[PDB]
């Protein structure tokens, strides 16, 4: 019930950051990153922000489990699963990329 | 079986443990150590089995 | 998207594997310890450039690779001047022998020189300092098993003269043969093949 | 991989990148307008550049400034190239590097109306002002992993990997690249199989194929014993030429008719 | 002047065991005292362990020559 | 280029600097830390990425992963 | 261009000297690794209608053990070398007992010339090298291993050791840049030495055919 | 110490061999520059 607060705060921060990036791109401040065009660098920054947010949420979720938890036991044993699966189940799924 | 000897690390083995003290006596029960085919330390996982 | 990727992979990889198998289906290792094909055309004078099965090979590390020149000197030289260290490691009936006798000293110096030559060879052969290499026999595990069986108790002075180690290694370097034959070309190939392992 | 001092500083590597990147008029030109100006001194447009220098038509090919500075060019070499490429048949009156507009003036001296259109088109499409063909654009990225960082044995002994600038093209020339100065002729590979066979040799092709195969097989973290890779590489480089694993490379070998029909082309080989 | 390896490869060992088992199953004399077993394959394995199989292996070389090795001559792997 | 005015020279220098910077490639992202010892160079500087945690050497550039 | 042309000529000369040293012809340690400053001070550094003109920087080098065997290194000025040029070169070579040579052509020679080159093969060996291929010494490249041209005696010894027919050995066509670099012809085996990661060193052989 | 000294003098012999090779190569260059001259 506290991990939910942390996750919600992180998601809101990520949303605010991406909105700020969009505002900067609209008002012509985000300069093109070397080797990429304006749209390419805009997309790269957005993707990096979302991935950082997802990783932060997953780490917060992982650190909030208990030794008696079964997902964590099966992941540390490596029998079937991974940390990203626990992250998607509890914290947040993430970006649904295609191609 | 037999007298096997091998060393393996557990999945949840903190990297900042070998450098500091408590190298041969791990609080988290990691750093699998088998001598003469007898488990001594560590928790078995996919890394060892 | 994932399902479509899996479907196309399941259709393409089969053809790839089929083409790979139909191009090397007759290659084999003849009794002449050499890899050929149906036309008896030699493809490799030794399987895998070494002539070893892929099942009995484990990852290892090269101690004499990527050291520091000062560290390499204080780990493979066997200083024979500090008699206190010898008394701590070897027994009294060997310290006097390793001190007085100069043949042992010359032999050990030659061993260190050969070690330096091997280190130079490794450096010129394995650039970028990659210690992780694959070799047949895991020597560290064997040494550990010997310690655990014979009860070495690594605190007391052991009874093992360095000359014994030098001669034993030289004989084992002779017993392990890959290119049989006393011909100069045969010996050159034998030295080349069983080079990294030695 | 840069060889000279350019490997360290990016200032002296940008010129190398520019000289290895194909630049044409289209990349530096911004506008191109033809005018039927009768008298050269009349100058229907307002430009005080022809009277100082001194056919009833001309081309005003004004160039861009930002692109020209990015590639670091000068109108002198552009005029020299545009005059030598088409023989002593035109007269390009370049402009000084002090005015704001980078205007030019191409005139022809000795059906004639479309000749200017054709010549402007065929020069704008392809002229090779500074660079080689094939190579479209070149990147400039520092090495983050040991697979591309420079390694030198230090006097103390430790390897001490060095971080040096390296380029990443998008084409295949190799031959014309290695000859360029400030280019290590020892570590600049090509990432192509058929190209190296016409530059270095069959053994180099074998090694390159081995490295590429190992790269593509170890990218997902998997591991395959090197013996298998070596055996495949040798079988593909046994007859000197690069035999293709397809039906067009294995059936050419003198294996036997019963073995060729198994793979493919049954009735043809029989 | 034999240059082939002095060890018995797995392929040769398997084929020799199978052939000896087939021969024993066809009412052939054994070359070891039977401790009370009947499976011909087990008898063949016992003979191989006892190094009494009356078979000699002919290893053909790529050139065309060959070498005759006897089961009781070279070392057995397993 | 040498005969150009001060303003023109400054503009050309700025354009050249911008072009040189834009020609570069963006560095690979990651969490840089000194808790992992790279086996290819012996240094502690490196960057990790969680996905299995891939280890990227900072100075030596040793690439590895931990499960 | 002037400076670039001088640099290209110097690089070509260095590559040719290195090539001759690799084959076995005795060469100065000085000219083997001479810098460009002495090259300028020697010829004149004005290739554009000046002193360092082609056909004057040619070099004749004799073999190490066979001082009677030499080889010329010409530099015809014609971008598209014809047959008359090679004809006069061969005619002038006929005065000496020389047999081998090396032609450095600006651009690819006409197909009609290759026929003449191969026609005089049994009597006067001569090959060609485009200047674009001489600006770099391939033998020093990382991918290319260290080749060694073998003698007939040791080739026969090898074939007899493994009891393997020379036809069964790997193949390498004469068109291979390494093959032309060492001048190896048909019916001749070349030793290869590659750094083996699983065995340290591994030596293989390839017969040219 | 004496073995070190004899190794040093052997290196001196190799240095003298390098000198003789250099002088021989110069002595043939004096003749070969004549051909290089008459060629043009």
């Amino acid at each position: 019930s506290k991990t939910y607060q942390d996750i919600q705060n992180t998601i809101k921060k990520a949303k605010q950051d991406v909105i700020e990036v969009i505002e900067k791109a609209h008002n012509n401040e985000l300069e093109p990153t070397p080797g990429n065009t304006l749209r390419q660098t805009f997309e790269n920054q957005v993707n990096r922000i979302l991935n950082d947010a997802r990783d932060k949420t997953g780490s917060s979720a992982q650190k909030s489990l208990s030794e008696y938890n079964n997902f964590k036991s099966m992941v540390v044993s490596g029998a079937k699963g991974s940390k990203i699966n626990i992250s998607q189940v509890i914290a947040v799924v993430g970006q649904q990329n295609v191609e | 079986p037999g007298h096997i000897n091998c060393i393996r690390t557990h999945s949840t083995h903190p990297d900042d443990e070998d450098s500091g003290p408590y190298k041969h006596i791990s609080p988290g029960d990691t750093k699998v150590v088998v001598e003469n085919g007898e488990l001594i330390m560590g928790i078995l996982c996919k890394k060892s089995l | 998207e994932g399902l479509i990727d899996t479907a196309v992979k399941t259709a393409e990889t089969g053809y790839i594997q089929r083409r790979l198998i139909k191009s090397m289906e007759s290659v084999m290792v003849k009794y002449d310890a050499t890899v050929r094909n149906s036309i008896n055309q030699v493809v490799q004078l030794r399987y895998g450039e070494d002539g070893l099965a892929g099942e009995s090979v484990e990852f290892q590390n090269l101690a004499t690779l990527k050291p520091s020149n000062k560290a390499f000197e204080k780990k493979f030289r066997f200083d024979y001047t500090n008699e206190r260290a010898l008394r701590r490691t070897l027994q009294e009936d060997l310290v006097k022998d390793v001190l007085s006798n100069a043949h042992i000293q010359n032999e050990l110096e030659r061993e260190f020189e050969r070690m330096r030559e091997d280190r130079e060879v490794l450096r010129v052969i394995f650039p970028t300092g990659d210690s992780k290499v694959v070799l047949p026999c895991n020597l560290l595990r064997m040494i550990w098993n010997a310690q655990k069986i014979f009860h070495i108790n690594p605190r007391l002075p052991s009874d093992l003269h360095p000359i014994k180690v030098v001669e034993g290694v030289k004989e084992l370097s002779k017993k392990l043969v890959i290119v049989n034959g006393d011909d100069p070309l045969s010996r050159q190939a034998q030295e080349n093949a069983t080079l990294l392992f030695n | 991989f840069l060889l000279g001092q350019s490997a360290r500083d990016a200032e002296r590597a940008k010129d190398i990148l520019c000289r290895l990147e194909h630049t044409t008029l289209r990349k530096v030109t911004a506008n191109t307008a033809i005018y039927y100006d009768p008298n050269p001194q009349s100058t229907v447009v307002a430009e005080d550049q022809e009277w100082v220098n001194v056919s009833p038509w001309l081309l005003r090919v004004e160039l861009d400034r930002k692109h020209m500075t990015d590639r670091k060019l000068t109108m002198e070499q552009i005029a020299e190239k545009i005059n030598a490429g088409f023989g002593d048949d035109l007269n390009c009156i370049f402009n000084d590097d002090n005015a704001e507009k980078l205007v030019l003036r191409i005139r022809i001296m000795n059906d004639d109306d479309v000749f200017l259109r054709c010549i402007e088109s065929n020069m704008l499409t392809d002229m090779t002002l500074q660079g080689i063909e094939q190579i479209s654009k070149v990147y400039m990225h520092l090495p983050q992993t040991d697979n591309k960082k420079k390694i030198i044995i230090t006097e103390d002994g430790e390897f001490k990997a060095l971080q040096e600038w390296i380029l990443e093209t998008d084409g295949v020339s190799l031959m014309r690249v290695l000859s360029e100065k400030d280019v290590d002729p020892v570590r600049t590979t090509s990432n192509d199989i058929v190209e190296i066979f016409t530059v270095l040799g069959i053994e180099a092709v074998r090694k390159a194929l081995e490295r590429e195969l190992y790269h593509v097989i170890s990218f997902d973290g998997s591991y395959v014993n090197y013996r298998h890779l070596a055996l495949l590489c040798d079988t593909m480089t046994c007859r000197g030429h690069l035999m293709a694993i397809t039906r067009h490379g294995v059936n050419r070998q003198d294996t036997g008719p019963l073995m060729k029909c198994s793979f493919e082309e049954t009735v043809d080989v029989l | 002047k034999r240059i082939t390896t002095p060890y018995m490869t797995k392929y040769e060992r398997a084929r020799v065991l199978g052939t000896r088992a087939l021969q024993i199953a066809m009412c052939a004399p054994v070359m070891v005292e039977l401790e009370g077993e009947t499976d011909p394959l087990l008898i063949a394995m016992k003979e191989l362990k006892a190094r009494k199989i009356p078979i000699i292996i002919r290893r053909y070389l790529p050139d065309g020559s060959y070498e005759d090795w006897g089961v009781d001559e070279l070392i057995i792997s397993d | 280029e040498e005969m150009a005015s001060d303003e023109l020279k400054e503009m050309r220098k700025n354009l050249t600097k911008e072009a040189i910077r834009e020609h570069q490639m963006a560095k690979t992202g990651g969490t840089q830390t000194d808790l992992f010892t790279c086996g290819k160079c012996k240094k502690k500087n490196c960057t990790y990425t969680q996905v299995t945690t891939f280890v990227v050497c900072n100075e030596c550039g040793n690439r590895w992963k931990f499960c | 261009d002037d400076e670039e042309e001088t640099y290209r000529l110097w690089k070509i000369r260095k590559t040719i000297m290195q090539l001759c040293h690799d084959r076995g012809y005795l060469v100065t340690q000085d000219e083997l690794d001479q810098t460009l400053e002495e090259f300028k001070a020697q010829f004149g550094d004005k290739p554009s209608e000046g002193r360092p003109r082609r056909t004057d920087l040619t070099v004749l080098v004799a073999h190490n053990d066979d001082p009677t065997d030499q080889m010329f290194v010409f530099f015809p000025e014609e971008p598209k070398v014809g047959i008359k040029t090679i004809k006069v070169y061969c005619q002038r070579m006929q005065e000496e007992n020389i047999t081998r040579a090396l032609i450095v052509v600006q651009q690819g020679m006409t197909p009609s010339a290759k026929q003449s080159l191969v026609d005089m093969a049994p009597k006067y060996i001569l090959e060609q090298f485009l200047q674009q291929e001489l600006l770099i010494n391939i033998t020093e490249h990382e991918l290319v291993p260290e080749h060694v041209v073998m003698t007939k005696e040791e080739v026969t010894e090898l074939l007899a050791r493994y009891k393997l027919r020379e036809n069964q050995l790997p193949r390498i066509q004469a068109g291979d840049p390494v093959a032309r670099y060492f001048g190896i012809k048909r019916g001749q085996v070349v030793k290869i030495i590659r750094p083996s990661e699983t065995a340290g060193r591994y030596i293989t052989y390839r017969l040219v055919q | 110490r004496q073995k070190l000294l004899k190794e040093q003098e052997e290196k001196r012999l190799r240095e003298k061999e390098e000198q003789k090779k250099l002088l021989e190569q110069r002595a043939q260059y004096v003749e070969k520059t004549k051909n290089i001259l008459m060629f043009t």
